[PDB]
């Protein structure tokens, strides 16, 4: 509604001063959707009000809204949470707040910094938890938060200087990486004096925290990748990062195991950007350049992280079949999305058509989660949520990689022959699964000719 | 002349005598950030706000200039909020500030509406108000809690009616269990707590308690209470106690016994009604189905018609089962003329409002088979015509000399 109104309150000053009214008489109020749809009508105003009619008159106004906004930061969880999703799309529209926008952010962390190094569990986790007659709830989702802050810093040393805040956020940052490389558990108090008892107060309030930690270390994963020119201490620290996530992620597999399985909490979406995934694997798999290679011979090495760094793509795409959306940055702007997923199509077919399964030396438990297999999956879940949703852009999806049809046939082949080699060559225990796919697959791409 | 004033002055604020609205030299949040960064950058940051406070008191020692410093200042760039909530805030000298400001208060519960008739209380709980922070709300909790159970009936209910902008989702829970404390304590004091209470964040258990403690206090109350306490039960309320509690409600009432206040506080109740209804199905579709299983009884009264024509003309949606359940219930030698007589007889002026709801439904029956159906949508258009507007009545005979060259 307010997105199709709005510019008519470029134009009205009463009906602007009596919307604005209202969200603020909606922030203080008991019903949930009052909250939300205040902060949600403020972000739009924030957004389409001016670039930077006299300039004058808009940005007092507009830092007046933020001092109002930084109530609902003192609200629940979600409504923190629609702030942190929606201030990157601020920035990336109106620029000019850059220098008050952190501080918001920034002072909202302080809260939980601890900025005295040979202090182990450097964030303050007590305080992103509330306990009142036994309801056990979440406050202070951090990790959004952070993701947030990487989103707009990155941003902001890329596009906004072609200033203390900043060049502190940076150590900020450093000590906090390295606080959190060092933090093995019985500072965060997990695992052993904790059983994550979704019973007990105490083993929720360790479900909760082990969440958030593990959002935390996959934000500062994007954030160490991101800085470097492929320095290797950074991807040692990343890999380090990830064990303990993994650790906590296979923790919860025990916890996970033993309970019926309603438990889809677990597979709670990542922080990671569509981008910086395309971006990663786009790294992992075509780069040959030895001036990077020193550190991408250091993660290929890792298995288990190349597997993880696709269930997320596999978990990005099936955003985009349940939904219309994905999560992050650029997780509406449709041609972002439709050139994430041309170039996640790029590397997979790459991986999957020059790397088979027969190829394999992992063995039985790995075989039934073998990587080609899962890129190939993606393949089938692209290939299927595409038609479905960006149908006139497919001479566009391909050029990629002369009609439609050329294009489409010699994709099919390569299917084609991986199949009949898979029959011709046994019947013992041949893959059904990568079988029923690749006619999946098939399937969806004959509906194109 | 004091570190107050003259930081004041420094700030971009200038402090008058006490006979007029306070000026600003540069925007709001400017002379905000350059008041709080310049004691930060004074040394002895810490200790300089004692000074700050002990120049303050100092100086609105005296009614009009303490008026002054709670005034809204002149804006020359032309009004904007007062000095004092441009100091509320500043978070560093929030808590010393709350304080100082509920301390000296009591010498003004006798000294109300001094000058230009302003309600000092009014005015200081009026500084407390949209918040866009709070520091400390437990102080503030026991302090406000306290000062109101000191507080006179009027001031205290005018208070209460302003207490939830300031409140946070800290403090709400527990004010819930001590505005319970001050419920028994008045028979004077109940309905504004509920005014509260409704538009607060409180547990669904506590909220069901208190519904009980009014549901039993229904009958025995006065009408200009009802539309501020049924509004509050209409979203206190679970989504499985909506058959029970409308029964029970439905079979509690007057409507009658109360019956210009009258019929006055009656449209507001029906307001209230209207408000609940739109959007909340869970308890209009539990309200049509309440009536329609309390079709075996004939002695259902002016209530579930009045709801019945409501509803049929709130919701576009649940027409038709209204439609079918009143086909059906008009068929068991129920809803007769006598009930249609006294309503169109004292609830009219509700009704007024709906004349097509009204006329609609007429046409519709008037369709139909079984003159029992034609016989009241006929007494309907009769009664409707007769007690409403001259708009209603040309709208009537368009409507039913369409009936005729039509059907």
């Amino acid at each position: 509604l307010l997105k199709a109104v709005q510019p008519l309150l470029k134009v009205s000053m009463s009906m602007r001063d009596c919307l604005i009214l209202v969200l603020r008489k909606a922030m203080f109020a008991n019903q949930l959707d009052a909250r939300k749809s205040a902060v949600a009508g403020f972000l739009l105003l924030l957004k389409n009000f001016k670039v930077l009619y006299n300039s004058v008159a808009n940005e007092t106004f507009c830092l007046e809204i933020m001092d109002s906004l930084r109530r609902c930061l003192s609200q629940q969880a979600d409504v923190r949470l629609m702030l942190y999703e929606g201030f990157y799309d601020v920035l990336r529209r109106n620029s000019q707040l850059a220098n008050s926008v952190m501080q918001t952010l920034l002072s909202q962390l302080k809260q939980f910094y601890e900025p005295e190094p040979d202090l182990l569990p450097p964030l303050k986790l007590e305080a992103c938890i509330l306990t009142q007659g036994d309801q056990i709830s979440l406050q202070e989702p951090l990790d959004y938060l952070l993701c947030c802050i990487q989103h707009c810093l990155a941003w902001y040393k890329n596009t906004v200087i072609p200033e203390a805040f900043y060049e502190d956020l940076d150590d900020i940052l450093e000590s906090i990486t390295n606080r959190m490389i060092k933090s093995e558990l019985e500072d965060f108090e997990l695992d052993k004096s904790a059983d994550f008892s979704q019973s007990t107060s105490i083993g929720i309030k360790n479900n909760i925290s082990a969440f958030l930690v593990m959002g935390v270390c996959e934000v500062l994963i994007e954030y160490n990748f991101s800085i470097s020119s492929f320095s290797k201490n950074r991807f040692e620290d990343i890999l380090s990062l990830f064990m303990c996530y993994k650790k906590l992620s296979d923790i919860l597999n025990e916890k996970a195991g033993k309970a019926k399985t309603k438990m889809a909490n677990k597979t709670s979406d990542s922080l990671l950007s569509m981008k910086f995934v395309s971006s990663l694997l786009t790294a992992l798999f075509r780069d040959s350049i030895q001036s990077h290679q020193e550190s991408l011979s250091v993660l290929r090495s890792s298995n288990e992280f190349m597997r993880y760094a696709v269930n997320v793509a596999l978990q990005k795409v099936q955003q985009l079949k349940e939904t219309g959306h994905v999560s992050g940055p650029d997780g509406q702007n449709p041609e972002k999305i439709f050139q994430n997923l041309c170039d996640l199509t790029r590397v997979l077919l790459w991986r999957y058509t020059s790397i088979p399964t027969s190829v394999e030396e992992s063995g039985k438990k790995e075989k039934g989660k073998s990587i080609s297999l899962l890129c190939l999956e993606g393949l089938q879940k692209i290939f299927s949520a595409v038609q479905q949703f960006y149908q006139p852009k497919i001479q566009q999806f391909l050029r990629a990689l002369v009609s439609v049809t050329q294009r489409t046939a010699f994709q099919i082949r390569q299917f084609q022959r991986s199949l009949l080699n898979l029959l011709s060559s046994q019947e013992e225990d041949f893959n059904s699964k990568e079988a029923l796919l690749l006619v999946t697959v098939l399937t969806s791409l004959s509906k194109l000719l | 002349d004091s570190i107050f004033v003259k930081l004041l002055k420094i700030s971009g604020i200038i402090l008058k005598t006490g006979e007029s609205q306070n000026q600003l030299a540069v925007d709001q949040i400017a002379f905000q950030k350059k008041l709080f960064q310049t004691l930060r950058r004074h040394p002895s940051y810490p200790k300089i706000i004692e000074e700050f406070v002990s120049g303050l008191e100092s100086y609105i020692e005296d009614e009009d200039s303490f008026r002054n410093c709670l005034l809204s200042c002149e804006r020359l760039q032309s009004y904007s909020k007062s000095l004092i909530k441009l100091l509320l805030g500043i978070d560093i000298l929030q808590p010393a500030i709350i304080k100082t400001l509920f301390e000296k208060l009591p010498e003004y519960f006798f000294e109300n509406k001094n000058s230009d008739e302003i309600n000092i209380p009014r005015l200081i709980v009026s500084q407390l108000k949209w918040l866009d922070r709070v520091v400390d709300g437990k102080d503030l909790t026991t302090k406000i809690m306290q000062l109101i159970s000191i507080a006179p009936e009027n001031l205290q209910h005018d208070i209460i009616t302003s207490l939830p902008e300031i409140l946070g989702d800290s403090q709400h829970a527990d004010v819930g269990k001590e505005l319970s404390d001050l419920l028994i304590e008045n028979t004077s004091l109940t309905v504004p707590i509920l005014d509260v209470l409704s538009s607060l964040r409180l547990d669904p258990n506590f909220l069901l308690k208190v519904r009980q403690l009014v549901m039993d206090k229904l009958s025995s109350i006065r009408l200009e209470d009802l539309p501020v306490i049924i509004k509050f039960i209409l979203h206190s309320v679970t989504a499985m106690d909506t058959l029970e509690v409308i029964s029970e409600l439905r079979e509690k009432l007057d409507l009658q016994h109360c019956v210009s206040s009258g019929q006055s506080c009656i449209i507001l109740l029906f307001d209230v009604i209207k408000s609940a209804i739109r959007y909340e199905k869970t308890i209009s579709e539990a309200w049509i189905k309440a009536i329609e299983n309390t079709a075996s009884v004939s002695e259902h009264k002016v209530f579930d018609l009045v709801m019945l024509f409501i509803i049929y003309s709130t919701n576009t949606q649940t027409k038709k089962y209204i439609d079918r359940v009143l086909r059906n219930k008009i068929r068991s030698g129920c809803i007769q003329e006598q009930l249609l007589q006294s309503t169109f007889s004292v609830h009219y002026l509700v009704l007024k409002d709906m004349c097509s709801s009204i006329l609609s439904l007429a046409q519709s029956l008037l369709h139909s088979l079984d003159q029992s159906i034609i016989s009241f949508g006929s007494l309907l258009y009769k009664y409707a015509f007769k007690f409403f507007d001259t708009y209603c009545q040309q709208e009537v005979v368009g409507a039913l000399v369409t009936h005729i060259c039509s059907g």
